């Protein structure tokens, strides 16, 4: 009968819509691989997707996905096993090298655009009209690490112009040189800001930026990556 | 067994429990102590139901039906026939979920991520144990509890629903079926914003996050952000849970009337209670 | 211990945002309005420009015809006493025409017809919305997404006011307007159908819906997680991964042996949700029509 065929046509649909779903969500990170970069054997039931292409807004070209896959940066990690499935330690400092929760990816070395081609993300002082506007101003508070010292001062707010959103706090370190530190990885107390992930000595080796008005895609992610990575490898340094 | 860009995290550490004894994968799984755990609760959940299954006489996934004990045995224990082997069960499922949300715990700890999932998971493990656990406990047995068939706990809905009339009048029921209609009509819309702004016309460029900010204020006058927009999906979500388990925690425990009477004390407040005409009047 | 993103600890202000031009006629768009500091806690602050053409305001116009259709009608109920208006509004109820009429509008307004008058004034309200949800994409010149999903929603309200009564040859089949009442419908359906808990379409519906809580208590979670990286920024995620992709389909990779992409997991969101009132529509399509009773039909498929 005719809702016997509905359903059984539902059922058919459903499969062919997991299928499709599945395939797309394998325009990156594929094919598989082995621990050393080669081509794993099995790929599991679902084929690659025929490629697509996005034409990028502001004349910063295209990108086809599925693409060449590949790391454009070196990997500090050696194998702990003889087989499959063990951790890779890291051989030299994981927090300079980027590996694990200290990883970043080679994103490219331009900053984000707005709509109308302008970055995204400026320091508040070269961005007009913009003000704290609720919530404690954190320009002029100290900043403390996981270890209970003072790193540094916050000298500025980068923010998201399209967003109208805190992304970084500028901070000044005792060299007079600046970092910025992500706004998600630090607690806006009264009387100081806190930062949990580092401890005091690591701060100085913030990935700094090339160009004191913009950040780039690439340098986001070193420095989010570097501090976040704290977390787990700064915990010797961390108190409470 | 590794996408292209995953060799550089599967480093060690982040396991709450165990030290580098765990740490490892099989596969695309992560493993870990609580992996470990959550397979023992996991393996011995299903051959109880597999026994559970010959003490009735079927292998027929839509006739099978592990039933609490009834009401006689109260909050006692039970013989495995009747009632005991749901109250083990029970124990052992409760042991995978906490396991599995353990289990995410020392992912995101290796990953350097935030705490969110594990966290949103517990909120699903709360409505669970309101139902065959909290309930239960404060009703005075085991047997208010919902049974583990397809079919059969959906006749406990039924049920216990009508047990109090027309359940739609549990007013934190209502509540809570507003964040779940809600929660979807966030979900349509978030996805397909995104989509549409990745996927434009033609040979359009992909568009930008102004254009999706715009569209929005063009169509209702507001927009509230890409972190505003998946704050407000983990809130309406795990709010619509919360409210189940708020809505079947007072029932048959604080309230065990038909749900349209409470509507009374609104209708008999002493300022409108006795004026002529309409409904109620 | 660190911060989890739910409220901004500092919000920042600046100089009202007019949006992107594209083709968009700017002689619509209204002047900015205020600045919530207590919705800027959560999303954005600027209560800024709604873009109001014609088709909008056919909307507007109708959407509180029909509003105020109802609303009246629940005064004469009431007996024009504020008082009990108050007492008695979850009660009250606009209610269709009586069977005898059929498919007709001969009913007198205190027999239906003023049910109706309201239904047109909400049948035009939705079908001009909806075609503004399609233009105002096509002004900026994106797909039209939105229109598609917010068709699947029409669907099933299509079915339940005006696709179901039609076949049954009655207005009768249809939703009444009432807060109490409506529910009561709702119940009272699935008692003359047999328990809806047996059509396998109301079931599939539930699926959906629990997993649209479940899927958007994933993601969004998940974002929250990876936004230390800047995940929330999808779009320029999807153009150029970073790491906030990465450990996204990362931690999933590890927790349930497979993933999705930035791109991928709103393409799974939109059908998740979209199938909730897709499948329900045609369960309630079907209620009635072609199956008089979802426990009879189960028994033997057909
Ligand atoms: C399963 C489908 C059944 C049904 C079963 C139920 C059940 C079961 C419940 C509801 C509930 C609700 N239903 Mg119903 N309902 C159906 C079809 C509808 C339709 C329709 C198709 O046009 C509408 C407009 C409503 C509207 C409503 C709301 C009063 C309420 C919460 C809705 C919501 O969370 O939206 C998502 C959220 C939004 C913010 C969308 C925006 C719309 C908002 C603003 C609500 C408008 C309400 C209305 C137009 C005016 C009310 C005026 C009064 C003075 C309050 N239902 C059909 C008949 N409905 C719940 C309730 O608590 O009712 C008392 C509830 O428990
Ligand atoms: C939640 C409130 C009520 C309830 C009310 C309803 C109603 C009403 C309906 C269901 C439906 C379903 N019920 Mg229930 N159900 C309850 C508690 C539970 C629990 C539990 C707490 O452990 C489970 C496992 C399930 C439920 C199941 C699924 C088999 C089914 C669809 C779920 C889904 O698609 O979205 C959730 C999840 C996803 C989309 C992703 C995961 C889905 C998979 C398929 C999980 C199913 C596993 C199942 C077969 C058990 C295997 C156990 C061992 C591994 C062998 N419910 C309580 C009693 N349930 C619908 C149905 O399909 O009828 C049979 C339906 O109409
Ligand atoms: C005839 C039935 C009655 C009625 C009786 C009840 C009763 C009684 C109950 C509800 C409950 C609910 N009702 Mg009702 N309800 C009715 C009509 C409605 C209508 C409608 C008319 O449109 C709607 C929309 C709802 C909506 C709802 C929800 C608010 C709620 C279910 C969600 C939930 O609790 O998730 C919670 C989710 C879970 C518990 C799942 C947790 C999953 C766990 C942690 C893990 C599972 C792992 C799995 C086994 C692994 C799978 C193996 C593989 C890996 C896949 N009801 C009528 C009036 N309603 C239920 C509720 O509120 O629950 C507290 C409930 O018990
Ligand atoms: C006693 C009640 C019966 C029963 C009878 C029904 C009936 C009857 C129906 C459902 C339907 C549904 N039921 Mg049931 N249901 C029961 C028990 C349950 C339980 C449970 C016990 O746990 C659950 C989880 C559900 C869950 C569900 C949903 C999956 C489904 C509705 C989807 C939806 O989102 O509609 C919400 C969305 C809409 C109605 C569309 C809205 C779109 C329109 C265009 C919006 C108009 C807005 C307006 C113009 C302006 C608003 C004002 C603003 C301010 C602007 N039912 C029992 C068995 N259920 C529906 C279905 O899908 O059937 C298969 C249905 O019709
Ligand atoms: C797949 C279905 C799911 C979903 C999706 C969905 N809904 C959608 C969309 C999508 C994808 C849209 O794009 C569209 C939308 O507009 O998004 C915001 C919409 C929409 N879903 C809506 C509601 C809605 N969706 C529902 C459900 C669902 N929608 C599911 C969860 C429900 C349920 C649960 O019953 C409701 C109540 C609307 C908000 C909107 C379509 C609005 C519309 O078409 O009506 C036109 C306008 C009016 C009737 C307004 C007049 C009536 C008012 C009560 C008066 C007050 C208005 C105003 C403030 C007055 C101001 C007057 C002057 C002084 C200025
Ligand atoms: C805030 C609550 C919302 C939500 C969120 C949510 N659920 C989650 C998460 C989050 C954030 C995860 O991280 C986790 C996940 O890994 O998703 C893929 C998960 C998860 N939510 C799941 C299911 C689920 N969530 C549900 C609901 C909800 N989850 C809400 C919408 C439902 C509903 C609506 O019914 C279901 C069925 C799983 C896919 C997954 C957890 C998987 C897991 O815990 O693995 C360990 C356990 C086993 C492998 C099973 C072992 C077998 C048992 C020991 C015995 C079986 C007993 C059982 C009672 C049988 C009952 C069957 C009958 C009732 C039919
Ligand atoms: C990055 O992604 C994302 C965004 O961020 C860029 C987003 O924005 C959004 C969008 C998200 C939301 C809007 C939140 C959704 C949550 C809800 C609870 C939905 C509630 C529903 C509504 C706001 C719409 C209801 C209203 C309707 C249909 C009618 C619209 C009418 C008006 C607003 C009033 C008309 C006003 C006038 C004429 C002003 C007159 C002024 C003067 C005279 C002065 C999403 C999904 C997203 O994913
Ligand atoms: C933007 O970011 C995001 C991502 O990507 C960047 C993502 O991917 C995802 C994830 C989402 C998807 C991939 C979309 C599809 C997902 C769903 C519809 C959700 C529902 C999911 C399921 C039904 C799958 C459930 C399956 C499970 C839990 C796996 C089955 C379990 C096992 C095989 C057992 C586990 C094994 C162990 C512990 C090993 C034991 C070993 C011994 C030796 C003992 C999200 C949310 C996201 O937001
Ligand atoms: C404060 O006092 C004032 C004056 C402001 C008034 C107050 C307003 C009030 C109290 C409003 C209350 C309204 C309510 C509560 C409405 C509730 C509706 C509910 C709860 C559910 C709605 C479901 C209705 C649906 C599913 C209707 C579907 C209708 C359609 C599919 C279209 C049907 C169209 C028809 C029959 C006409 C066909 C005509 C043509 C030519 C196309
Ligand atoms: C193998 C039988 C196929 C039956 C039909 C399956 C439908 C596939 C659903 C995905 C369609 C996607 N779309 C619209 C983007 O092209
Ligand atoms: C609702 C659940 C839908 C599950 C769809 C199928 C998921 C498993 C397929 C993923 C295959 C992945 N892998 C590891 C080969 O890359
Ligand atoms: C209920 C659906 C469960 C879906 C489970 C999907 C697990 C996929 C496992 C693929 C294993 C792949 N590998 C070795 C290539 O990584
Ligand atoms: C986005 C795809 C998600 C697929 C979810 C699959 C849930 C299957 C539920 C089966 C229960 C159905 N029923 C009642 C019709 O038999
Ligand atoms: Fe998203």
């Amino acid at each position: 009968d005719l809702a016997s065929l509905a359903i059984y046509s539902f059922w058919i649909f459903l499969a062919g819509l997991i299928y499709y779903l599945q395939t797309e969500n394998m325009r990156e990170g594929y094919p598989l691989e082995n621990e050393d970069g080669t081509p794993a054997a099995n790929q599991g039931p679902f084929p690659l997707p025929k490629p697509k292409t996005f034409i990028l807004p502001h004349g910063r070209g295209t990108l086809t996905v599925p693409g060449p896959e590949s790391e454009d940066r070196p990997i500090a990690l050696a194998r702990t096993a003889v087989s499959e499935g063990f951790p890779h330690a890291p051989t030299g400092d994981p927090m300079k090298d980027g590996v694990g929760p200290a990883s970043w990816v080679a994103r490219r070395d331009l900053p984000e655009l707005d709509g109308h081609g302008h970055n995204k993300i400026k320091p508040m002082k070269a961005a007009a009209g913009f003000h704290v506007s609720a919530g404690k101003n954190p320009i002029g508070l100290p900043v403390r690490g996981c270890d209970l010292e003072i790193a540094g001062k916050v000298v500025d707010i980068w923010v998201d112009i399209p967003e109208q959103m805190a992304r970084f706090l500028e901070v000044e370190l005792k060299d007079g040189s600046t970092r910025l530190l992500p706004m998600q990885m630090v607690k806006v107390q009264s009387n100081r800001v806190h930062v949990n992930a580092l401890s005091s000595d690591l701060f100085a080796g913030i990935p700094t930026i090339k160009s004191p008005t913009e950040v780039t895609l690439l340098e986001e992610d070193k420095i989010c990556g570097y501090v976040a990575g704290g977390l787990m490898y700064a915990a010797p340094k961390r108190k409470s | 067994a590794l996408l292209s860009f995953e060799r550089k995290y599967r480093v060690p550490g982040g396991t709450l429990v165990g030290g580098n004894l765990f740490d490892f994968w099989v596969g695309p799984f992560y493993v870990g102590f609580f992996g470990v755990a959550t397979f023992f609760f996991a393996a011995l959940g299903i051959i109880l139901i597999a026994w559970s299954a010959v003490l009735q006489g079927t292998w027929n996934p839509q006739l099978i039906s592990v039933y609490p004990p009834a009401l006689e045995y109260g909050l006692g224990g039970a013989p495995l026939a009747k009632g005991g082997l749901w109250q083990i069960i029970t124990i052992c499922a409760t042991g995978a979920f906490v396991s599995w949300a353990l289990r995410e715990v020392e992912i995101c700890r290796k990953l350097g991520i935030g705490y969110h999932i594990p966290f949103a998971f517990a909120f699903a493990i709360l409505a669970y144990l309101t139902l065959v656990l909290f309930r239960p406990v404060m009703m005075g047995a085991w047997g208010y509890a919902f049974p583990y068939g397809i079919w059969t706990h959906l006749d406990w809905v039924s049920n216990t629903g009508y047990t109090y009339g027309n359940f739609h009048y549990n007013p934190a029921h209502m509540i809570a079926i507003s964040f779940f209609f809600t929660n979807a009509l966030a979900l349509a819309l978030h996805g397909a914003l995104v989509l549409s702004a990745a996927n434009p016309e033609k040979g359009k460029e992909m568009r930008t996050y102004d254009h999706e900010d715009t569209f929005f204020r063009d169509l209702v006058g507001y927009s509230i952000g890409t972190l505003g927009i998946h704050r407000l999906g983990l809130l309406l979500s795990l709010s619509a849970v919360f409210f189940s388990a708020l809505c079947m925690i007072i029932t048959g425990t604080i309230w065990f009337d038909q749900w349209v009477d409470w509507w009374q004390w609104w209708v008999k407040l002493p300022w409108w209670a006795n004026i002529p005409g309409g409904i109620n009047g | 211990a660190e911060y989890q993103n739910i409220f901004s600890q500092v919000q920042v202000r600046g100089p009202a945002d007019l949006g992107m031009t594209e083709d968009v006629n700017l002689a619509n768009r209204s002047g900015v309005g205020p600045f919530s500091t207590l919705l800027g806690w959560f999303g954005n602050a600027q209560l800024g420009p709604i873009y109001l053409g014609s088709l909008g305001v056919l909307s507007l116009f109708s959407g509180l015809m029909w509003f105020f259709t109802i609303g009246i009608w629940f005064w004469y109920q009431a007996g024009w006493n504020p008082a009990v208006f108050l007492r008695d509004l979850f009660f009250f109820s606009l209610e269709p025409p009586a069977p005898e009429y059929g498919l007709s509008f001969a009913a007198p307004l205190k027999e239906g017809g003023l049910w109706l008058i309201a239904s047109f004034f909400m049948f035009v309200a939705v079908w001009s919305w909806w075609g503004r949800t399609y233009l105002r994409a096509q002004a900026l010149g994106m797909g039209k997404h939105t229109a598609w999903a917010f068709l699947s929603a029409i669907w099933l309200w299509m079915v339940l006011g005006f696709i179901r009564p039609i076949l049954m040859g009655s207005w009768s089949e249809a939703v009444p307007y009432g807060i109490f009442s409506h529910l009561d419908w709702t119940n009272n359906f699935s008692l003359v159908h047999g328990n809806l808990f047996y059509n396998p379409f109301h079931g599939l519906s539930i699926a959906f819906l629990y997993g649209s809580a479940l899927l958007f208590a994933m993601h969004g979670a998940t974002i929250l997680a990876v936004s230390r990286f800047g995940g929330e920024r999808e779009l320029e995620q999807i153009a150029d991964r970073g790491t906030a992709a990465e450990r996204a389909a990362l931690f999933w990779r590890w927790t349930m042996g497979f993933n999705a992409t930035m791109e991928g997991i709103h393409r799974w969101a939109i059908w998740m949700a979209v199938l909730v009132t897709l499948t329900g529509g045609i369960g309630i399509l079907l209620s009635g029509t072609v199956v008089d009773n979802w426990y009879v039909w189960g028994q033997n498929h057909g």
